[PDB]
């Protein structure tokens, strides 16, 4: 997160920290708990083995509030497009149900085809980098505004407003950044978006997957 | 070299960069050629962003930039088949930033 | 060297290994008791002061007290352009001078201007990769080559082991190309990969830098 603030510890108890390992390399991503047994995240965060940490604030410390669970199944959307980063949504079926408590509990999803007006204030949270030079051990968050689609459509030629959300003001140094992928766009306490992509510079606007456009696939996959 | 170096890398294609934080494994305390590393970069371009060899061929530009531990940078043109005949240490690579523009 | 042969022990006492963290990354040529000469790209992204110049080596896997070892004081280059691979040469001053003897002798360079042409028979050598994923060579290798003037660019000396798949490979960069007794070449780059039998290996033209060379070692 660029231009944000350290989270109040455990104030966002749906947050999931993802450590992804494959023979050729690793990745770190965010995600969010949507049922006691499923985490939603970005499909470009997929890999051979996925460790999920719930209940964390400092991911560099083995805090006793943390629950470590492996992804039994990592289900990328079947039409995920790696070239353009479209349909960028993945469900993780966890190996065990989480123990729900104050530090671990799911977040609500939007209603079908729910929309978001430009100007809506949302919060995004994650453990990603805060600049080119520095990272964070603890959870950070920033408030961002939903934009009119035209702000993204010219910069990101493959942007599709039917399946994605355009977020962030171009003149601000406030954004999600590297390592924040898969974390939620929270508007009015509902997860409307998933952090997906933007510019190498981290300058806004940036693109989020529009959760409401995938609710049937979500529901079908979880049952 | 059983343990591996984890070198941060970024991929931008057509002005789009995914916001994961990713690392490429290289054998620790190993020597490598620009052919080896270039081929690893090509494999990564394909498996992470679906970028094919033909796409690198027809791209306006296709490069990757190695930031070495000394602070020096080398820019490698992926469209080229010329390789310097030297070897370099895997522990000397601090960062790799890959950028493809089909403009 | 791919498709080559083990050099006779101390056959070429002007040959040099450049090591770093114990690693032969490039070859080089004793051009003066206090000066070696290599390829500029061999040192453009490394800490020189860690580099060790090893003279009188034969089997790098073995300790050989015969070996002399030095460290670089100063580098001297002449416009290595990496983008287009022009002027791929460097001369390096050691932290002393070598004891010229049975295992260590200064090489001999061609005349400024001398060019050479299609069909000359030269020898390449080095400790680069042996090719069949056999790994890097500990015993110095050598390879009969023929100068080709083909896809070769105007600004290089290019070579081919025509008739079979052999050539220079990685770690052979900087090593000499000896033609009629004279170090005419510095390994600079390969095309597509090693021992293509399609593209010649490209060497930097030692004979094009003779001028500057003398200007630094006299
Ligand atoms: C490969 O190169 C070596 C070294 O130059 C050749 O061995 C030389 O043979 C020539 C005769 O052509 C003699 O002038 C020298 O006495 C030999 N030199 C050494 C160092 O032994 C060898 O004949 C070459 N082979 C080919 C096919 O060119």
């Amino acid at each position: 997160i660029i231009g944000g603030r350290e989270s109040r510890p455990h104030s966002r108890p749906y947050m999931a920290y993802l450590q992804i390992q494959s023979p050729a390399g690793q990745s770190r991503c965010g995600g969010f708990l949507v049922r006691e047994d499923f985490v939603l995240t970005a499909a470009h965060c997929w890999g051979s083995n996925i460790n999920v940490t719930l209940g964390a604030h400092n991911i560099q410390r083995r805090e006793n509030t943390q629950q470590h669970i492996t992804a039994r199944r990592a289900i990328r959307h079947p039409q995920y497009n790696q070239r353009t980063i479209q349909n960028d949504i993945m469900l993780l079926q966890l190996s065990r149900r989480v123990r729900r408590n104050r530090n671990v509990n799911p977040v609500a999803l939007p209603r079908a085809q729910e929309g978001l007006r430009p100007g809506t204030l949302c919060t995004v949270a994650g453990w990603g980098r805060v600049s080119m030079r520095r990272g964070t051990d603890t959870l950070r968050e920033v408030q961002l505004r939903v934009q009119r689609d035209r702000q993204c459509l010219r910069i990101f030629g493959s942007y599709d407003p039917r399946r994605q959300i355009c977020v962030g003001d171009r003149r601000e140094r406030k954004a999600a950044f590297k390592g924040d992928s898969g974390g939620p766009l929270l508007c009015n306490n509902v997860a409307h978006g998933i952090v997906s992509y933007g510019k190498s510079s981290g300058v806004p606007p940036e693109v989020f997957t529009r959760v409401s456009s995938f609710l049937p696939w979500i529901r079908t996959t979880m049952r | 070299a059983k343990e591996m170096q984890n070198v941060p890398y970024t991929i931008a294609v057509d002005g789009i960069m995914a916001f994961n934080q990713s690392y490429l494994n290289l054998p620790k305390d190993s020597q490598l050629s620009y052919l080896d590393l270039g081929n690893k970069v090509k494999a990564l371009l394909y498996d992470e962003r679906g970028v094919t060899p033909e796409k690198i061929r027809n791209a306006k530009s296709a490069v990757y930039t190695i930031t070495w531990k000394d602070g020096s940078k080398k820019e490698v043109d992926l469209k080229k088949d010329s390789y310097t005949a030297n070897l370099f240490d895997s522990n000397s690579i601090k960062q790799i930033d890959i950028n493809v523009k089909t403009k | 060297i791919v498709g080559g042969r083990r050099a006779r022990p101390h056959a070429w006492p002007f040959m040099v290994s450049l090591q770093l963290r114990g690693g032969h990354f490039c070859g080089a040529t004793l051009i003066a008791p206090n000066f070696v000469m290599s390829a500029a790209h061999c040192v453009a992204n490394v800490n020189v002061r860690a580099v060790r110049v090893v003279l009188g080596a034969h089997n790098l896997s073995r300790r050989e007290p015969t070996r002399q070892v030095f460290a670089v004081q100063r580098i001297f280059e002449n416009g290595y352009d990496p983008v287009n691979l022009l002027n791929d040469i460097v001369i390096l001053q050691l932290n002393g001078s070598a004891t010229i003897n049975a295992n260590v002798q200064v090489a001999q360079l061609p005349a400024q201007g001398r060019r050479l042409g299609n069909g000359v028979q030269c020898l390449a050598m080095g400790w680069g990769l042996l090719g069949r994923n056999r790994g890097i060579a500990s015993v110095l290798q050598e390879l009969n080559v023929t100068v080709v003037t083909s896809l070769c660019r105007r600004s290089n000396v290019c070579t081919l082991v025509r008739g079979r798949q052999a050539g220079v490979c990685f770690g052979d960069s900087g090593s000499p190309l000896v033609c009629n007794g004279l170090i005419h070449g510095i390994a600079s780059f390969v095309r597509g990969g090693c021992a293509s039998g399609l593209y010649p290996d490209a060497f930097a033209p030692v004979a094009q830098f003779v001028n500057w060379i003398d200007s630094i070692i006299q």
